[PDB]
RNA sequence: AGAAGACGGUCGAACUUGACUAUCUAGAGGAAGUAAAAGUCGUAACAAGGUUUCCGUAGGUGAACCUGCGGAAGGAUCAUUA
RNA sequence: GGUGACCACGGGUGACGGGGAAUCAGGGUUCGAUUCCGGAGAGGGAGCCUGAGAAACGGCUACCACAUCCAAGGAAGGCAGCAGGCGCGCAAAUUACCCACUCCCGACCCGGGGAGGUAGUGACGAAAAAUAACAAUACAGGACUCUUUCGAGGCCCUGUAAUUGGAAUGAGUCCACUUUAAAUCCUUUAACGAGGAUCCAUUGGAGGGCAAGUCUGGUGCCAGCAGCCGCGGUAAUUCCAGCUCCAAUAGCGUAUAUUAAAGUUGCUGCAGUUAAAAAGCUCGUAGUUGGAUCUUGGGAGCGGGCGUCCCCGCCCUCUCGGCGGGGCCCGAAGCGUUUACUUUGAAAAAAUUAGAGUGUUCAAAGCAGGCCCGAGCCGCCUGGAUACCGCAGCUAGGAAUAAUGGAAUAGGACCGCGGUUCUAUUUUGUUGGUUUUCGGAACUGAGGCCAUGAUUAAGAGGGACGGCCGGGGGCAUUCGUAUUGCGCCGCUAGAGGUGAAAUUCUUGGACCGGCGCAAGACGGACCAGAGCGAAAGCAUUUGCCAAGAAUGUUUUCAUUAAUCAAGAACGAAAGUCGGAGGUUCGAAGACGAUCAGAUACCGUCGUAGUUCCGACCAUAAACGAUGCCGACCGGCGAUGCGGCGGCGUUAUUCCCAUGACCCGCCGGGCAGCUUCCGGGAAACCAAAGUCUUUGGGUUCCGGGGGGAGUAUGGUUGCAAAGCUGAAACUUAAAGGAAUUGACGG
């Protein structure tokens, strides 16, 4: 279920069985990486330029027609974020929740979903920590994230 | 439910350990404070001087009197009732004399109708109780 | 969460074979299970099982053939020696006559008979009669 | 060769004092808990127990108890109609 | 600096440690002062001499505590050695003999040993085993037999009383022998030694548990019995006796500690809706537990027979292979991870345990013993095994499960080629000059090669995106009637309130009706076994602010996860503090009623409070009296949200969507009905099921009822109180679910 709420929700998607590129897919490989670096310099989280590619050109998984993961081809131009695209957002949801909170001090509410927030930060900081895609030492402080985000 | 996991093993004995102390039985043998609570000091027997010969009341549905005699263990100096457990014994019993008083049956329970006496007079002046009720020998006069 | 697959897949069938239910399907597939399902076929207690391979880890469909009692599963693998063994015996098996318990040795996935037979201990995974 | 003896040093008993810590124990008076008296006063609980009962909290009253606010049914309703 | 929730530090121990003992399905629980090993001490401390070895005490010095002699000037002490006394106690032996054995010490075949041996006391405890056997008469009994009940005897076993009725024996006296250092005891063996063979078996019971009397006489809720139920108040199956039976037996009863029983401590293996019990709720660090995936398949005669069984053999590399140059070979080096695991081997004191052998006269024991002797047997054969020895450590095989790593900015592997600095030896043998790329090691540049190097994307989780959804939260705003009060206007004597009244308001117009005004509450009906939220909880409109579940997803990351001591956030109502406001209701209080009384229920007032803001408190029957995550196990109709399909109706329009219906499907919710899923003590529960066929992961927590959520300590709070939390003592039940009856203002 999910970590920080009651709920067994199944929705997921379903990758097909078939690893082969449908015939239809006229792009290349090389094609859909300078598409990929493209959308990467327009600003676009890796998450966002998979749906894009997705809805758009046809290609429903970067890795079956290239080979390699979408962060992997960032990483390895260059341009990829150094803040991971999921801690990065979830620190963006922490500040709004802390700039909202200050204005509405009786939110307790809002108070308690900042705890749960903070929590998954922390969580998911500890686990990039031990695959050493943060520095040994990057804490994620209350004060100074409001800068670091946005 | 309980953990069941290879390395729980402190936790399974520090949890038992902790729930050993809720029953009496442990609670009670492993205190002290129970030990130091018996006038007899975790012995059988104790000799005592008897201070006087009392009787106590039976409980509701009985209807009697039992002989009892106040007695002060010589060691300790605790004064305690002890019954005496025969028909006619009490007639054996005089003022100020050495008596072995046991335990009545159930470890400092009280027993039968008898209420709040915990223990049983064996033997008066050095000389069975058993022995002078049945005649096998006589008080030393 | 699914920590025990084994545990699972022996459960599932257990519970289909109390029903009588013909097949069964576990759904995550394993080494351990297949092994597991297979020394239970070789002493003909189940029929035959067909691994259903997709991607991920696949799902299997069993052949009950209704004269399984209990598949149950020893979660904690205990570590049992070749003098103890006859301690698990006595007190999982319903008699000396049938009944099998399985153990993973370093000669593989194998019944408590065998196992002895090759003097070898290990693992316990697992009881079937 | 050398004994007694003496300065100093070092281990250091023991005594005096103080502190801390253990048990045991006296105590005017005060306030409880148990057991037996068909003792006195009422009748709070059990039936809709004659004000449904019970919980939390607060005040009040000879005593059980009463009352306010929120809650529970372990209720005396598994139900009340376009 | 070092050590700590993997429990440091401190405290307690009625703690000397261990080998071992008791109990005995398995697992365990207690016990080890005590003969073997180790330690410590010699009244309490301290300090030393000698010696190889002592912080020695049957050595010394000093102090402290006890204590002995003295002519009072001094002197001498250490039985937790053997005996033996006092004291303490419930509790424990002779001021005996000997170095004969085992060993120890010494200058030593010769001495000494309260070590130790022997004897004495010894119902601690353990082994064996007397208290009688037999025969013939009577009287029953037997499948008895002979005629087919009647009667006897060609048979067998019990029983009661008898001049029976003569056989066997020890326990006792006691000769000698033997034993022994000398004895004793035992074994031998003389003479005595059994008819109540009076040479006399006891201890507890006879209602049930639990084997045994519904006997007789006493007592009469008294005495007393009774572990628990209970007996006894005048006809006692239970007390006191007699008689008779029962149990064990030279032993039996009682008290207490402990074990089993106890699956009432539950690892195996208990429970937690209602019996005692799950924290109000969520987060969360230690702790515990974690998806799937990396060599399979093929070989040889052997071979559990290619007898397609399969002993099984499997069809890591490089270095002298030691039988500077042989194929006739097998020795040196490393592991192309590190561990956990399993098997093997080594070493693991004895005694004890299990157990091999052994007729101790049998056994407990012990480690002895057995063969022949025709007498030369001028002596032969043995044993003194074996197993177990937890955990930790060592060794060699296996590699299934489990953990951990290798190449991702390549700072990667491997083949070489450059270019770089030192250096054991060289022999360009007289030394010296030495060439020594000589041999290998020093750093570095340019290449080839690697199939060059990233498992998949969990009906695990996180995040992104899409359209929604919702009494979810905060702020602002709007509206509603009602209530109370006030201002006018009207007509009137009542109005209010109750079971009935009364307190109370009223010719000043009370109540009532009309038009307005003001304030503070509260958001009806719609409103549901509907929704949302972590719970507490949330319902007038509109706007803003962030948040969220579910659904959709051929998006992304890639194990990031589950539960969680400590810690943290939120927590109805009441209550507290400060400031606003105070319509209604209303603890306290006042009064009127009722009543036997009425500190109440009913009525009239009415303070705190109830409302808002800020700060505390942290409790509720905070409930589903029901932990979370995960899987599996029936049917049916609905409902809420999202998505996907479809005959049709409807809204508009000229068509599709799109809304409102209609019929289905999928996922996630709130539930409901039903069922012999299964469970349960049942009520009941599709979970409270998948539990003696007991083990998915992990928290909290219960151990008969009271005392008691009390006392005390600690800690939090302004207070009220919250959290943590005993014991003494008392009690045989207290409880749960259902059945019958009785009863119900
Ligand atoms: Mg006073
Ligand atoms: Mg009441
Ligand atoms: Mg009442
Ligand atoms: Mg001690
Ligand atoms: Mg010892
Ligand atoms: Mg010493
Ligand atoms: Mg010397
Ligand atoms: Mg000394
Ligand atoms: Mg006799
Ligand atoms: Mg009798
Ligand atoms: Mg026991
Ligand atoms: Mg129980
Ligand atoms: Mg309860
Ligand atoms: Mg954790
Ligand atoms: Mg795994
Ligand atoms: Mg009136
Ligand atoms: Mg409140
Ligand atoms: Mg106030
Ligand atoms: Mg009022
Ligand atoms: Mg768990
Ligand atoms: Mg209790």
């Amino acid at each position: 279920g999910r970590m920080h709420a009651p709920g067994k929700g199944l929705s997921q998607s379903a990758l097909p069985y078939r690893r082969s590129v449908p015939t239809w897919l006229k792009l290349t490989s090389d094609d859909v990486k300078e598409q990929i670096y493209k959308l990467a310099k327009k600003g676009l989280t890796p998450s966002q330029i998979g749906v894009i590619l997705r809805d758009s050109h046809g290609v429903a998984q970067v890795r079956f027609v290239t080979g390699n993961k979408i962060l992997r081809i960032l990483k390895s131009k260059g341009l990829a974020p150094d803040l991971p695209e999921d801690l990065y957002h979830l620190i963006k949801k922490a500040v709004a929740v802390r700039k909202h909170l200050e204005r509405n001090r009786k939110d307790k509410d809002a108070k308690f979903r900042l705890i749960l927030i903070e929590s998954r930060i922390h969580r998911l900081a500890r686990y990039y920590k031990t695959k050493r895609v943060l520095p040994p030492n990057w804490k994620y402080e209350s004060s100074t994230a409001s800068a670091l985000v946005a | 439910g309980k953990c069941r996991g290879l390395r729980t093993a402190r936790k399974l004995r520090s949890h038992r350990r902790d729930q050993k102390w809720h029953d009496k039985q442990y609670k009670k043998a492993h205190l002290g404070t129970a030990l130091k609570a018996n006038p007899f000091g975790g012995a059988s027997h104790a000799k005592g001087i008897v201070l006087e010969k009392v009787g106590v009341e039976a409980k509701q549905p009985n209807s009697a009197i039992r002989k009892c005699v106040r007695v002060q263990l010589i060691k300790n100096g605790k004064k305690i009732t002890a019954f005496v457990p025969n028909d006619g014994c009490l007639n054996f019993i005089e003022e100020n004399d050495e008596v072995l008083v046991a335990g009545f049956g159930r470890k400092g329970h009280a027993v039968g109708d008898i209420p709040g006496v915990r223990f049983k007079v064996v033997k008066v002046a050095n000389v069975s109780l058993l022995a002078l009720y049945k005649g096998k020998k006589e008080r030393p006069r | 969460v699914r920590m025990n697959v084994l545990a699972d897949a022996l459960k599932s069938i257990n519970n289909a074979e109390k029903r009588g239910k013909r097949q069964v399907l576990i759904r995550p597939c394993s080494k351990v299970i297949v092994r597991f399902l297979t020394v239970m076929m070789k002493h003909g207690y189940i029929g035959e099982f067909e691994i259903i391979d997709d991607h991920r880890a696949g799902k299997i469909v069993v052949n009950l053939t209704g004269r399984l009692n209990k598949c149950g599963v020893i979660s904690p693998r205990f570590d049992v020696q070749l003098k103890d063994l006859e301690k698990w015996q006595n007190n999982l098996l319903p008699s000396r006559q049938f009944g099998f318990i399985v153990l993973t040795t370093s000669a593989g996935i194998m019944d408590h008979e065998e196992a002895r037979r090759k003097h070898t201990g290990g693992k316990i995974l697992g009881f079937f009669f």
